[PDB]
């Protein structure tokens, strides 16, 4: 179907780790599965 | 009431006691109303309703389609104006405080200044060199950058193949993502309401 | 247009801090000019960038100390899996939910609060 | 019973539009806020180089100044530093899966990093609350 939620929330994220000038917020590291799982367990 | 009005008093030669029943047998009276329907071409007739009303549904839902796609397009090329925003933010800060700072050279000396100052300077004598030295940037900075080059040599054919993947199967887990999503986001909005209901209880 | 409105009360709120640094920067030189003082804004001020950035430093390091063990762990990293999604999700339905438990767990503290004051 | 969806669709849209409208005529005007602090800090570049050629015409010698300068620099730095972590962090994530970056499976685990950074703070500033209570 015609969705574009996650294709937002996706873009949201997208646009979130990469970058800026911002003083503070700098881009993060995505993780995924396997070290994510325990990082979720923590 | 007037619907009332002509629901009873009954309709087009439509017995009575029948056309009583459909009124209690509605499944949904406001939304409805009992009409009298007449054998086939009558729901030829209604079919022909079906469709007119069936084009009109698809062309509202058009427009609805039409005035989302204007917000998203504003929107998605809007951000320009956001991220400029904020970085000549950024600039005009610096040189706010370029200028805040020199309005504290010209007109302070004077040759007064020290008090204070010598903390806000004990602070930045601090931070500087901690920074510097040693130790800090050098080696990690670049064991970090030294090796992630490598690691990317290493990675690259390892890749080669694998073989795949799996891709593929990627569009949902689209899907159940975005029903976390908004779990997330409801919780965070009530923790933040929580510690309202709180800085309350700052009584 | 939901983010985009934390986005814009961030944009609000700092041209509001700017302005006015701008502020207490004009017209306070402005004075001086005519003859008056401004200042120890700064000092004011300048001691307190830095206190605000003496944390971005340990915020560096913080994340410096993240990439390596990451990095680290990318090392390690080298190897198949529909099943794990699976598993991921069945957790993240077990972690939202004691999060749940803690948020209302909050909450409800708050509340209770709340009913004594009154 | 689709024409009812219809209807709270019509709803909700054009209360997005309320939206946007307003946003963006905002950004105009935080836009406005740039251009007119900005004409002004200076026309601030008289105030500034008049204290100059007065102080000029002084005993001489300017001092003290350098700590400051100093500062600019030590605060500046860093955000030069920032970038370069940024520049660092960016290529590492690109380090990463091959022949299709256009795939779901980096979109499913992106988003899902981002739902497991929310949930982290939603867990203690939800602590937080749930600490601060103690006082009470």
């Amino acid at each position: 179907m015609d969705t574009e939620g996650f294709g937002e929330l996706l873009q949201q994220a997208e646009q979130l780790a990469a970058e800026t000038e911002g003083i503070s917020e700098l881009p993060h590291v995505e993780r995924n599965l396997q070290e994510i799982q325990q990082a979720g367990e923590r | 009431a007037q619907i009332k009005q002509l629901l009873q008093n009954p309709p087009a030669g439509v017995d009575p006691i029948i056309w009583e029943q459909a009124k209690v047998d509605n499944p949904d009276s406001e939304k409805l109303i009992p009409v009298p329907m007449v054998g086939f071409k009558e729901l030829l007739r209604r079919l022909k309703v079906q469709d007119q009303m069936t084009k009109q549904h698809q062309t509202r839902l058009d427009i609805i389609s039409e005035d989302i796609s204007e917000l998203q397009k504003n929107q998605t090329t809007s951000v320009a104006k956001i991220a400029q925003y904020k970085r000549k933010l950024m600039d005009l800060s610096h040189r706010t405080l370029q200028v805040l700072i020199k309005q504290e050279i010209q007109r302070k000396s004077g040759y007064a200044i020290q008090a204070d100052e010598e903390q806000l300077r004990v602070q930045l004598d601090t931070i500087q060199g901690e920074l510097n030295a040693p130790t800090q940037f050098k080696g990690r900075l670049n064991e970090l950058m030294s090796q992630i080059r490598m690691q990317n040599h290493f990675g690259a054919v390892r890749s080669e193949e694998r073989y795949y993947i799996d891709a593929d199967l990627l569009r949902e887990i689209k899907q159940h993502l975005k029903q976390q999503q908004e779990g997330l986001s409801h919780l965070i909005s009530i923790i933040k309401d929580d510690l309202e209901d709180i800085k309350l209880v700052e009584h | 247009i939901q983010r985009n409105t934390l986005n814009i009360d961030k944009l609000k709120i700092e041209t509001a801090q700017e302005l006015k640094n701008a502020e207490i920067a004009l017209r306070t030189q402005k004075t001086p000019p005519g003859l008056q003082h401004e200042y120890a804004a700064p000092a004011d001020y300048f001691r307190i960038l830095v206190q605000q950035f003496e944390v971005q430093l340990q915020q560096y390091r913080q994340q410096i100390e993240e990439l390596e063990n990451h990095l680290a762990t990318q090392a390690n990293n080298s190897h198949i899996t529909p099943q794990d999604l699976s598993m991921a999700m069945q957790k993240i339905y077990q972690t939202f939910v004691a999060l749940a438990a803690q948020l209302q767990s909050i909450h409800e503290n708050v509340k209770v609060l709340k009913e004594q004051y009154l | 019973e689709n024409g009812e969806k219809i209807t709270s669709l019509h709803r909700e849209v054009e209360k997005v539009k309320l939206d946007q409208k307003r946003l963006d005529q905002e950004l105009d005007f935080i836009l406005s806020q740039q251009k007119e602090l900005e004409d002004l800090l200076s026309p601030l570049e008289e105030l500034v180089k008049e204290q100059s050629g007065t102080i000029y015409l002084q005993h001489a010698d300017e001092e003290r100044e350098k700590t400051y300068k100093l500062a600019e620099n030590i605060d500046a730095q860093l955000k030069r530093m920032a970038q370069d972590l940024k520049d660092i962090i960016e290529h590492l994530n690109t380090s990463g899966a091959p022949a299709d970056t256009s795939d779901p499976l980096q979109q499913i685990c992106k988003i899902l990093n981002a739902h497991m950074d929310s949930l982290q703070w939603i867990d203690q500033n939800s602590a937080l609350l749930q600490r601060k209570v103690e006082e009470v």
